[PDB]
């Protein structure tokens, strides 16, 4: 079923740490596939920022590479997104997704949490 | 000249407790080496690059940091770690240092 | 036809030196090595050593290392063997062979030239 | 960084009519005969749902009226026919080169 | 039953034949997963020693050059008989770096039931083309060829690098697939970035006699990737003495000044009881640069005087080019020596003039190709070939990795060919 | 293994050139490291005087570029710091060191340093 | 070096019979020994390469077998042209040694 469900603070301070968490239920993270963190701006403009694979490898957006860090948790079967120096435009609806069978499409998506920078 | 500064100028640590020493930079630097100096002794390279421990340095030391802020962290300080720790940047000339000693109790 | 021809039987006094020749015809001479093998009359064969004419690379037996030297020239497509200070126990026949299937199977054999070391 | 522009941004269609959406990729997303174009449907208040993967293949459980076509720079998404379930936002996403930039939005 | 290549050549064909006497077989290190495509495999690494192998690759999604890096795999394993007297790679230990975009130019060496892979960490890109901003960081990974069920640090270890000795060179980086061991010492193939201003070169030393289109400085500006490049690339070895101490020095040994070309992907391999060094021809001289190692430290290589095997270049530096012209282009087509008596070697080389295509497994002498076999079609594009020969059940077998991008595939991967050196010459 | 030994006059009159020679035993200057001078004042604050490279290229602190000269002698395998004008603020301990510059692996090995006192 | 011992030293064969000649090694040779035949006042001629393979110009009765230490040369429907001296030579160790000899 793999219902991905996001969480974390929906209101963060500017120039601070943006920490978000995705929990995967019904599937094992360290088994296969890649787990993506994807943000959507309020103008309905989606943006891919990175994924973490099953083996621990992380691929990031080149335009966000200095700030984004994706980590994993095998014992709790979760994966975390960290964004340093969050600014005003970074308010977005964040989703955690599974990459598909060929890893370039996002098959299931989390419900998403809105993060507002104010 | 990128001007580094270490935030606790005379940090005090009782032995066995976790201790952290921070170096702050005036601009962005890729590296931040950490030198240990005892009185009557020339400074020795302790943590090269950012998180890389130097040769002979105990594993309790751990470097960290990025951009303009870097940290030196000892998990369990012993009696032999009462020295003076300096941060050096080598991204742009000239090279600059700091200050900051340790206490037994 | 691959034909190896050995220099005709010698008659050598003891203490002298002897050089035997073997001419190779019918094939590219610098592609296969050439071995030299000893046979005493009424006894078994003894491999003396080989010479590679492509790079003049020689390798000898331990018993024949200080006893024989092997040369070759591609100008006449010929291999040469020189023995020095022969004891009278060297009255024997010598064969020049062609190494095929790598270089250690002696398919093509020479006629065999015999030397007698006696006074 | 492939800039992605899908048209029209404001598309309204009557019921039982073919709906056409054309996506422009600034570079080429076909490299070794594989078309790295995906079409996602996002209902309002819901996460995006994968409609078409690799620009010509239908997802499991998705009705066959959603048809993706086109190649190279230009891709197309066709709805034949529509009903009272297509009120959503449609995104065309490239995956040939970093980053995996999405498209804009279609208000239909 | 795979062992190293030693002993005399026995029961093979080492003569020039026009018959199709070579029978390559399509082996694979793993079974392909059904219903999976749309990813490209780049920067392959295949190294072989004493029946063990290591592999490394960067699997990307989308474009082969600048797509999203799906994974980086560094895995060692055993080379066993697959069932029908044919050797195939069998992966046992697999490791994935947490940052696949920063790992470049790995270099793999076996010594005493571990496999030491030395790679370059770089947040600036590839450390060859933008070497001025490169940090100089490296990494050493120890992977056990026999992984125990619960070993912890034995199965996968990260040996910290603390002591780098490099001499006059501004930086060093491992720059080749496989190195050797000598007792407890690891000799990786590597390159050293020297500054251009202190590069000591006699401008009358390089041969410009036979070609009328070559200025006699081109041999020096061709020693970097640009004529105005900051760094020149000098090939050589990186030495890791595992009994040196708690933190061993990693020592750069420069190559000899004889037949000096640019630093390219090189490989030192222990063949028939002696090291053989192959430096790739990423320069004006396109004939194959490989030869015996007279001394490991300092690196003196008696290069072969090879006239029949070359590499496909690009414009202004074609195949069989011998004049010094400014170019940094070429392909890695290594050769493994299988007979020290006539210096016969086997390897996969590409057989087109200006194009990197048509991979042919060629067994060849110094100045004569003995016999060849086409691995794919004549117009099939191939990029980089890695050949390693060995003895499986007293038969000489050469396992070759070829970067074959044949048309009609939905997934791009190097192909693995097990080619037996044939018993009978007919 | 190598050692660096600093030598020079401990007491230096003001507005007079100060000379130090750092002798190197066990390594070669022309094939190797960046050889620096570093000055640490009476207060525990280090200031990087400058370096001479192994090739002979010389780099100086811009705060000191009018007074400092770091030359070398390969035959004696040793390198010299010369300060043209010396004030009372140069009373400091001086270290000669080797490293690799902005390299990822510097391996800073420092000499024990000599305490130059400037007074009258 | 490795000593090739041929057994039996002399043999008596009535023509039309099948005869096996044994070659034994001090060490273990993998598959590399070759069987040669030499007549009276004649150079040796090759019969079997690498203990199992037959060369051109030779009748198919001369069959080689064996690996490791003990090797066998088997001749079937023997005629008067097969009488002579027979040798086994190894080719894996550097000092190639012939056998003692068989009749
Ligand atoms: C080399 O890498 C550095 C890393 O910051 C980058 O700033 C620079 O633009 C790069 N140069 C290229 C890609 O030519
Ligand atoms: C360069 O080579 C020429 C060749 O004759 C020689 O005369 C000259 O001295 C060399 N230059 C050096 C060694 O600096
Ligand atoms: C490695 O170190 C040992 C002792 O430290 C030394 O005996 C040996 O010669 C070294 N190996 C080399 C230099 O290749
Ligand atoms: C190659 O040729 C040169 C002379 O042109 C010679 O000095 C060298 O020894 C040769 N190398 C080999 C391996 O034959
Ligand atoms: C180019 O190819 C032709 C045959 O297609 C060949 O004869 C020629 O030698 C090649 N060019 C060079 C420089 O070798």
């Amino acid at each position: 079923q793999m219902q991905l469900q996001e969480s974390g603070p929906g209101l963060v301070k500017p120039s601070q740490s943006l920490s978000l968490t995705c929990t995967v239920t019904g599937y094992s993270i360290t088994s296969d596939y890649a787990w993506n963190w994807i943000r959507q701006f309020p103008r309905n403009k989606l943006e891919w920022m990175g994924f973490i694979t099953y083996s621990g490898s992380t691929s990031y957006n080149p335009s966000l590479k200095s700030r984004i860090s994706l980590t994993r948790d095998t014992s709790k079967n979760q994966f975390f997104l960290q964004l340093s120096s969050v600014t005003t435009e970074d308010t977005a609806t964040y989703y955690c997704a599974r990459s598909g069978a060929n890893w370039d499409w996002f098959a299931y998506w989390g419900q998403g949490t809105l993060v507002t920078v104010s | 000249e990128i001007v580094l500064t270490q935030s606790p100028p005379i940090m005090s640590a009782s032995p066995g407790e976790k201790v952290t020493i921070t170096c702050s930079a005036s601009s962005s630097v890729t590296f931040m080496h950490w030198f240990q100096q005892k009185p009557g002794t020339s400074p020795k390279l302790w943590i090269f690059s950012t998180s890389n421990l130097a040769s002979g340095v105990p594993a309790r030391f751990s470097g960290s940091g990025s951009g303009t802020s870097y940290s030196l962290t000892i998990s369990r300080m012993e009696a032999e770690d009462a020295a003076t720790y300096y941060c050096q940047q080598r991204s742009s000339y000239p090279f600059t240092f700091g200050s900051g000693t340790k206490l037994e109790i | 036809e691959v034909k190896l021809e050995e220099s005709g039987p010698e008659l050598v006094k003891p203490g002298a030196s002897v050089k035997m020749s073997c001419k190779a015809s019918g094939y590219t001479f610098t592609n296969y090595v050439m071995h030299w093998v000893k046979q005493k009359p009424g006894q078994g064969l003894e491999w003396i050593g080989y010479v590679n004419p492509y790079n003049d690379g020689t390798q000898y037996n331990e018993k024949f290392r200080d006893k024989a030297t092997l040369t070759s020239d591609k100008s006449s497509s010929t291999v040469y063997m020189e023995l020095n200070s022969l004891t009278s126990e060297d009255s024997a026949v010598y064969y020049c062979t062609r190494g095929d299937y790598p270089y250690w199977v002696f398919e093509v054999w020479g006629a065999g030239t015999t030397v007698t070391v006696s006074s | 960084d492939i800039q992605m522009t899908q048209s029209p941004a404001s598309l309204a269609v009557s019921l039982g009519q073919r709906a056409t959406i054309s996506c422009r990729a600034s570079e080429s997303v076909d490299n070794y005969g594989n078309s790295f174009m995906h079409w996602y449907q996002q209902k309002p208040g819901q996460p995006p749902k994968l409609l078409i993967y690799r620009a010509s293949k239908l997802e499991s459980g998705i009705p066959a009226r959603f048809s993706g076509s086109g190649s190279r720079t230009d891709f197309t998404l066709t709805i034949n026919p529509v009903e009272a379930d297509d009120v959503a936002t449609y995104h065309c996403q490239q995956s040939n080169e970093d980053p995996w930039t999405f498209g804009g939005g279609t208000k239909l | 039953g795979v062992s190293n290549l030693v002993g005399l050549p026995n029961n093979i064909c080492l003569q020039k034949t026009s018959n199709q006497i070579l029978k390559p077989k399509l082996i694979s290190y793993t079974l392909p997963v059904v219903g999976q495509s749309g990813t490209c495999i780049t920067d392959p690494l295949l190294a072989m020693d004493e029946g063990y192998f290591a592999y490394s690759h960067l699997e990307r999604i989308g474009s082969c050059s600048r797509g999203v890096s799906k994974q980086r795999i560094i895995g060692v394993g055993e080379v066993l008989d697959r069932g029908d007297e044919v050797p195939s790679l069998f992966m046992t230990n697999v490791w994935t770096p947490p940052n696949p975009n920063t790992v470049y130019h790995c270099s793999a060496v076996y010594n005493n039931e571990f496999y030491y892979v030395l790679c370059a960490v770089s947040t600036v890109g590839d450390p060859i083309l933008n070497s001025t901003y490169w940090s100089g960081s490296l990494m050493m990974t120890r992977l056990a060829v026999k992984p125990k069920s619960n070993g912890g640090g034995y199965n996968q270890h990260q040996l910290a690098l603390r002591s780098i000795e490099k001499g006059r060179y501004d930086k060093v980086m491992p720059y080749g697939p496989s190195g050797i061991k000598q007792g407890d010492t690891l000799y990786f193939p590597a390159v050293g970035f020297l500054v251009r201003t202190e590069f000591k070169y006699n401008d009358s030393n390089c041969p410009i006699t036979k070609c009328q289109y070559s200025k006699p400085e081109n041999c020096r500006l061709s020693m970097g990737i640009r004529p105005n490049s900051h760094y020149i690339l000098r090939s050589g070895l990186l030495k890791y003495n595992l009994s040196d101490g708690e933190n061993p020095k990693v020592v750069f040994i420069e190559i000899s000044d004889q037949r000096l070309s640019i630093g390219s992907p090189s490989k030192i391999y222990d063949s028939l009881g002696q090291p053989v060094f192959y430096q790739a021809s990423f320069s004006w001289d396109t004939m194959i640069k490989f030869g015996d190692v007279l001394t490991v430290n300092p690196l003196v290589v008696n290069w072969r005087n090879n006239t029949v095997i070359s590499r496909p270049g690009q414009s202004q530096c074609p195949r069989f080019n011998t004049c010094p012209e400014i170019c940094w282009e070429g392909v890695y087509n290594d050769a493994f020596l299988i007979d020290r008596i006539n210096w016969i070697s086997a390897g996969v080389f590409l057989d087109s003039n200006q194009t990197a295509e048509n991979p042919v497994f060629t067994v060849f002498k110094d100045n004569e190709i003995l016999y060849r076999a086409q691995l794919a079609s004549e117009d099939t594009n191939a990029q980089k070939t890695i050949t390693n020969c060995f003895l499986l059940k007293n038969k000489i077998w050469c396992i070759s990795l070829v970067e074959i991008y044949d048309t009609g595939d939905n997934v791009i991967r190097p192909k693995l060919f097990a080619v037996k050196i044939p018993e009978q010459c007919t | 293994q190598m050692q660096l030994q600093e030598s020079g006059p401990g007491l230096v009159k003001p507005s007079q050139s100060l000379s130090l020679t750092c002798s190197v035993t066990g390594y070669s200057i022309t094939s190797g490291y960046y050889w620096n001078w570093i000055r640490q004042f009476s207060g525990n604050k280090l200031e990087w005087m400058g370096y001479i490279n192994h090739d002979g290229s010389k780099n100086y602190n811009p705060s000191l570029k009018n007074r400092i000269s770091i030359t070398r002698d390969t035959s004696k395998n040793q390198f010299f710091l010369k300060l043209n004008s010396v004030t009372t603020e140069d009373t400091a301990t001086y270290y000669c060191a080797r490293d690799y510059g902005s390299y990822y692996y510097p391996m800073d090995y420092w000499g024990q340093g000599t305490s130059v006192t400037v007074s009258s | 070096e490795i000593q090739m011992t041929q057994s039996p030293a002399t043999l008596s064969v009535t023509p039309g019979d099948s005869v096996s000649l044994s070659c034994r090694a001090s060490q273990s040779i993998s598959n590399n020994l070759h069987w040669y035949q030499q007549k009276s006042h004649e150079s040796p001629r090759l019969l079997i390469k690498y203990a199992s393979q037959s060369i051109s110009g030779i009748p198919s009765r001369f069959s080689g077998s064996g690996s490791g230490t003990d090797f066998t040369l088997s001749i079937n429907n023997l005629e008067t042209e097969d009488f002579g001296m027979y040798f086994c030579q190894h080719s894996d160790s550097w000092p190639f040694t012939f056998g003692s000899g068989t009749k």
